């Protein structure tokens, strides 16, 4: 009796919708699960199983039990209602297996959101402590990779009571009586909203230079893209330094960008860093196009 | 030597990466390497310090997930392929699969959750197999009769 | 009922484990230790000096 | 992921150098002989060494002792009254005790006690 | 030495704050404690130490 | 071949790790011969395996561990890809050095005895491969000079990627799943599988398959993806056992058929030996093949 | 020092009554174990007769209570027993005497 | 969504939750099923060579089984409902949903 | 220090080692930074409360001393604190689940009244379910399960 029992036991799924209690079904046996049902945890096709429950229990109110067979002749799934004493009733339904392992795979792709995995996250708010934000994007950037650029707005820019992140609508820029949250979560829209799509169109040019390259060029244009709105300005000078005559180089001090920044500050440093790599970069590579 | 090293925390403790770009482009400077064989060198760690932190969060997600459900959520693997890591990753803490599967059922029992109990029982009666083809009457005997199990 | 057995199988469990365990430990190793055996007889000994050495309740034995 | 296993795998790759090296050890060996003898030498000697050398806090011992006395007495005293049925005494004594003791709804002596349990030093002094 | 020693006195006295969740003496402490010290932000106290910072001891001779 | 198998790893060379891993699986050949029901046996039960094997099993495990402590499990794979099955079986399953020899041992006469069920006609299911082993670390070739020389499949961006990109990526897993059915069908006919199930024989697949992958480079970005054909001895037709010499030799070849069949998205190469020709043809999903073709004479390309 | 006073009382009874120790001596150690722990309390605290010590003081006296009336009902069983085995042993000699 | 609230969220707790800025979709194929029109009922006749009892000349059910059915829904008849309680405790029947039939 | 519940002594003495390393005048700039970017990362590592972790966030962002370190550190000790937290608020979570098991760990009806009376485990279910520790539906799951069971 036990072995039986252990032998059923394993085949048991407790679907849910329909009713009060669910419904009970036991599936049938298969040669390998991953051909008919798409995947061997049947707490997924519990969940796939719903809609096709609901629609039979619809369409015949009268039947009080299912069951599940599996014909592999012509690749089907068929439903029949039941009746005591191992008697069959009359009702019956056909289903494809091709449209269930299709829902199955939709079900699960939602479950772990294309494969992308968890976006959850959390920032340093001065003052205000640790406040929590959400990296997704819709161009596909890694996490880490999202995560790098906030961290140097954030490390420039800084936070005030009176000011917030200073984000310069009505609802992306901070009001009186506004939590940090609350603010947090404007300046994020603000940014997917107004930065990445100026930025993200720029970066088909830089293709040819290594990877790293590339990640720094990404801070220092959504760095300038957030204090002006326009990533013409510093795209220039990019250019310039990589094809450009480069003694026209040091006339960026005039520019009302640099300006803004202070004569001497760190934010001016870093940016001269990056163009006095990219002319070491052009003299090692003369056959760069 | 760099690359010997295998958690994240000891490499930014002992070799910061301002320190080992800069020692890198001094010896691509001097020509004692070709620029091809430092950039690339350069690109390699930059590549595998980002897969080592990435890696680094989804552990988190094997260590403290309840269920397979959230734990497939978190790293966003299929459930057949966490399945499978977690059977390696509980066949390496227990030295086989028996003492793995022991563990794992005891920790799906405790924790209320079926789904780490069936992949533990897999294991445990997977192992069970073995017992199939000893031959039980032809084991060697002791002096007092008793016989001598392996 | 099955809640009537769980105390006797909670301390069942432990027997399984050690049985296991004690097996494992033999695989993994002798002669040092049979002499230490030897050697305790010599508690024997000792013990063996001890043991080499070896009004109503009186009348009430003396009935007897 | 691949690389969350790194550590597990450096350490376990010093596991399979020491098992080759015993091999080696054994089969380049009859020393034997000779090997054995400082063990069975040294055994003894380690034999020898090891028999050579071989408030509040008071209170609860002394409780702790005196409980398990106390129930050890219990203990051995219960069994007599065991046989109470049969022994014919404890029906001699409960002679002796009903007789002693005439010089009821137990309910009433509960309650009697009760109503006054909190406060018999108080009322006495 | 003793900083091996100090490593083992925390991790043997661990041990009670692991259960302090469920433990008795656990509510008896930390109601004494709360009791001995007549919406605490913790991080505006930390900002005042940093202000502060490294000019403490020159401030206060 | 442990020793040389470090360097290669420690350098960041393919090449070196191939001639050693030639040696490693070449040794192992001498664990098919023992009876391991017959060994002798000491006074307590336990057998006595010879000193030649222990020292043979505990350097394999090394080198495995080492293959994949740098993150490398294509190399790793195709180490699996020469040994006999009981050993392949006893390493994957993770258990002390000092029970590997017993481990293999009863693997062996439980094989002997007819205890595997056989396997079906069609390859299973739970074989092929699909994103989530990608996500897993599959297709990671460890360290290495240029960017599109770590990936197996040759792709250059790892940071920033295109759709272009991940068209290519979706295209060269098909193909990869239709060489290793193609292998697998190869290999049930002749009746030769080992005795495996599950990740195991994927991973025997994944590693017989891995050894006759080059990556083309010319024509455009990403270059091109070609598995070659098996053939009796290489030095006959290709004229070289190394890999790094036919992959600069097939770029005229693949260029010029690309560019006279621009419409071709993938391609793939065939040997005939009754007129010592080589074949190029365009494919499509589903297994199916198009309608153009190209042939060249050996003489030339040697 | 209350818990342990109150078991070594009743703990004592016991080996008091299987040396056949008169009553005398049982009072006099009833008396004397009484004093120590009555001088002890006079520093562990003022002994101000207030709820708590009045609380003590009652434990205390039931305490004695007790043991006091375990004594007798010990001796009560040990009699009966020894009366019954020396009836046995008269009525063997009966016996004896009659078969010789 | 109705399979995930058997997660236990021991990860990322309630506590550190918010809504991701952009909109998520799943990457699901566009397929239905449809029942068939054009596919025959085929049914077996099994009472040709027998005796049995013909109603309203489908639905083929057995004597013991009807006779029942007419009982319990007979509250029309006569004072006859005993005979037929006392037959049903005592073939092949065709009709041409058996509650509602009778 | 905070073993004893005092969060103030352990700023003064991380802000006393900050400082003494600070002022030393026998080490370079570059070591001088070495040392105080791997104490404040290994200091996150030792906090045991989300409590302290933010108190400790508060203190460094402020630090003066901290405001002039070149970007790629303070980006770098941005990102490391960042993972030291969610995990430390992993750990809070899962402490119910290990508590749920040590209670369930019981097999006899009087020692559970005697070591675990049910006023005091529904309080404790419940002032964490109302902190936002755990969801409403995994506490009161665990609720209805032990009511069950102890009947």
């Amino acid at each position: 009796k036990s072995w039986l029992m252990g032998k059923v036991a394993s085949r048991t799924v407790r679907v849910k919708d329909g009713t009060d209690n669910g419904a009970l079904l036991v599936l049938p046996e298969v040669g390998d699960k991953q051909k008919v049902f798409g995947s061997t945890d049947n707490g997924i096709i519990e969940s796939a199983l719903t809609e096709s429950v609901t629609n039979f229990k619809k369409q015949y109110p009268q039947a009080t039990t299912v069951q599940m067979d599996y014909d592999p002749l012509t690749q089907e799934l068929i439903f029949q209602g039941v009746n005591a004493e191992n008697q069959l009733g009359t009702t019956r339904a056909s289903i494809p297996a091709a449209d269930f392992r299709n829902t199955v795979r939709g079900v699960q792709n939602t479950l772990t959101q294309n494969g992308s995995g968890t976006t959850q996250g959390n920032l340093n708010v001065p003052g205000a402590g640790f406040v929590s934000f959400n990296a997704g994007n819709s161009f596909g950037i890694q996490k880490n990779v999202v995560m790098g650029a906030v961290n140097q707005l954030v490390s420039y820019e800084g936070y005030t009571p009176s000011k917030g992140f200073s984000v310069l609508e009505d609802k992306y820029v901070k009001q009186a009586t506004d939590t940090p949250q609350v603010a947090a979560d404007k300046f994020n829209m603000y940014l997917n909203d107004k930065v990445y799509p100026l930025v993200m169109p720029k970066m088909e040019q830089y293709k040819n230079l290594p990877g790293y390259i590339q990640n720094n060029i990404y801070n220092a244009l959504v760095e300038t893209t957030y204090h002006s709105g326009n990533s013409d300005v510093f795209d220039k000078y990019i250019q310039t330094a990589l094809y450009g005559n480069v003694q026209e180089i040091p006339t960026f001090k005039d520019t009302p960008l640099f300006k803004d920044a202070g004569a001497g500050s760190r934010r001016n440093v870093d940016r001269y860093q990056l163009l006095g790599s990219l002319v070491t970069y052009r003299t090692n590579n003369p056959n760069l196009s | 030597r760099v690359n010997s090293v295998t958690d994240y925390k000891t490499l930014n403790e002992a070799y910061p990466m301002a320190q080992y770009i800069g020692t890198v482009m001094q010896a691509v400077q001097q020509k004692k390497l070709s620029p091809g064989t430092g950039y690339g060198m350069v690109d390699a760690e930059s590549q595998r310090r980002l897969k080592m932190q990435k890696a680094e969060q989804g552990q988190l997600a094997y260590t403290n997930g309840v269920t397979i459900s959230d734990i497939a959520a978190g790293t966003g693997e299929s459930l057949d392929k966490v399945k499978g890591e977690l059977t390696k990753m509980y066949a390496t803490i227990g030295q086989g699969y028996s003492g793995g599967g022991l563990q794992l059922m005891q920790r799906g029992l405790k924790s209320g959750a079926q789904d780490i109990t069936g992949v533990g029982i897999e294991m445990m009666q997977q192992d069970a197999q073995s017992l199939s083809g000893i031959d039980w009457r032809n084991l060697k005997t002791d002096a007092d009769g008793k016989p001598l199990y392996p | 009922m099955i809640w009537m057995f769980a105390a006797a199988a909670a301390q069942m469990i432990q027997g399984g484990l050690q049985y296991a365990q004690d097996a494992k430990n033999q695989r993994r190793q002798k002669a040092d230790q049979k002499y230490n055996e030897a050697v305790r007889s010599a508690s024997a000994r000792q013990i063996t000096e001890i043991n080499t050495q070896r009004s109503v309740e009186q009348n009430l034995q003396e009935v007897g | 992921m691949i690389w969350m296993f790194a550590a597990a795998a450096a350490q376990m790759i010093q596991g399979g150098l020491q098992y080759a090296q015993d091999a080696k050890n054994q089969r380049r060996q009859a020393d034997q002989k000779y090997n054995e003898a400082v063990r069975s030498a040294s055994a003894r000697q380690i034999t020898e060494i090891n028999t050579q050398r071989s408030s509040v806090e008071q209170n609860l011992q002394e409780v702790g002792v005196q409980l398990a006395a106390a129930e050890g007495n219990l203990m051995q005293n219960a069994e007599l009254t065991e046989l109470s049925l049969d022994s014919s005494v404890m029906n001699t004594v409960d002679q002796a005790r009903n007789s002693i003791r005439e010089l009821t709804d137990w309910a009433a002596t509960g309650s009697a006690v009760g109503q006054i349990g909190t406060s018999m030093v108080a009322n006495k002094l | 030495v003793q900083l091996a020693a100090a490593e083992g006195n925390l991790m043997q006295n661990a041990e009670l704050t692991e259960l302090s969740l469920d433990s008795s003496v656990m509510n008896t402490v930390d109601q004494a404690r709360n009791s001995i010290r007549e919406g605490t932000d913790w991080a505006a106290t930390g900002s005042a130490v940093g202000q502060i910072g490294t000019s403490m001891v020159a401030n206060k001779l | 071949g442990l020793q040389l198998m470090q360097r290669g790893l420690k350098s960041g060379a393919q090449d070196i790790t191939g001639v050693g891993i030639e040696m490693m699986q070449q040794d192992a050949q001498s664990l098919s011969g023992i009876d391991w029901r017959n060994l002798k046996t000491d006074a307590d039960g336990k057998p006595l395996y010879p000193a030649a094997v222990v020292g043979s099993l505990g350097n394999l495990q090394a080198a495995y561990q080492s293959a994949l402590a740098a993150g490398n499990q294509v190399q790793a794979n195709q180490l699996l890809s020469g040994l006999p099955d009981p050993v392949v079986y006893g390493i994957r399953q993770n258990v002390d050095a000092r029970d590997l020899a017993d481990v293999v041992g009863k693997r062996a006469q439980d094989i002997a005895s007819g205890k595997v069920l056989a396997l079906p006609a069609n390859m299973p299911a739970d074989v092929s491969i699909t994103q989530a082993d990608v996500t897993a670390g599959i297709f990671d070739l460890g360290l290495g000079k240029d960017a599109r020389n770590r990936n197996m499949l040759g792709i250059q961006s790892w940071v920033f990627t295109s759709d272009a990109d991940e068209k290519a990526a979706q295209a060269r897993v098909s193909q990869v799943n239709s060489a290793m059915n193609n292998e697998y069908v190869y290999n049930q006919q002749r009746g030769s599988l080992p005795a495996l199930v599950g990740d195991d024989l994927k991973s025997w697949l994944m590693g017989k398959v891995a050894s006759r992958t080059v990556r083309v480079k010319d024509g455009t970005d990403n270059g091109a993806l070609l598995v070659l054909p098996e053939v009796g001895d290489k030095q006959k037709v290709f004229g070289s056992t190394d890999n790094g010499i036919i992959e600069s030799a097939l770029t005229e070849s693949v260029t010029n058929f690309k560019k006279q069949y621009p419409q071709a998205t993938t391609v793939q190469m065939d040997y005939d030996p009754l007129t010592q020709e080589l074949i190029f043809q365009g494919v499509n999903a589903e297994n199916q093949l198009g309608t153009t073709r190209a042939s060249i004479p050996a003489a030339d390309f040697r | 020092a209350l818990a342990s006073f109150q078991l070594g009382l009743q703990n004592t009874a016991q080996q008091y009554v299987n040396s056949g120790k008169t009553p005398e001596e049982f009072n006099v150690h009833v008396q004397q174990q009484t004093n120590q722990l009555l001088q002890e309390a006079g520093a562990q605290g003022l002994n101000l007769n207030d709820k708590d010590w009045q609380a003590w003081l009652g434990s205390v006296e039931h305490s004695r209570n007790t043991a006091n009336a375990s004594y007798q009902d010990l001796n009560l069983k040990r009699a009966a027993v020894l009366q019954e085995q020396s009836w046995g042993a008269r009525g063997n000699a009966a016996i004896a005497d009659f078969v010789t | 969504v109705n399979a995930a609230e058997d997660a236990a969220g021991t990860v990322v707790p309630p506590k550190d939750v918010t809504v991701p800025p952009v909109r998520e979709v799943p990457e699901v194929q566009p397929i239905k099923t449809v029942a068939d029109e054009d596919y025959p009922k085929i049914d077996i006749d099994t009472y040709s060579n027998k005796e049995h009892i013909e109603v309203g000349r489908s639905l083929k059910t057995t004597v013991q089984n009807a006779v029942l059915a007419v009982t319990a829904l007979g509250d029309d008849l006569p004072e006859v409902r005993a005979l037929g309680r006392a037959l049903g405790a005592s073939r092949a029947e065709i009709f041409n949903t058996l509650s509602d039939h009778v | 220090a905070q073993q004893s519940g005092d969060t103030e002594q352990a700023l003064q003495n991380v802000n006393s080692f900050i400082s003494s390393v600070t002022h030393d005048d026998s080490i370079t700039a570059e070591n001088k930074i070495k040392y105080t970017s791997q104490f404040v990362v290994n200091a996150f590592a030792n906090a045991n409360s989300t409590g302290d972790m933010q108190a400790l966030t508060g203190y460094v962002q402020s630090l003066s001393e901290f405001k002039n370190m070149p970007t790629d550190v303070q980006t770098q000790i941005m990102g490391s604190a960042q993972q030291y937290y969610q995990q430390r608020a992993s750990d809070e979570s899962v402490q119910l689940y290990e508590y749920n098991s040590r209670v369930n760990s019981v097999t006899d009806y009087k020692t559970l009244n005697e070591a675990y009376p049910m006023a005091q485990y529904i309080g404790t279910v419940m002032q964490a379910v109302q902190q936002k520790k755990l969801s409403p539906g995994t506490g009161y799951g665990m609720v209805d399960a032990e009511s069950q069971r102890r009947l």
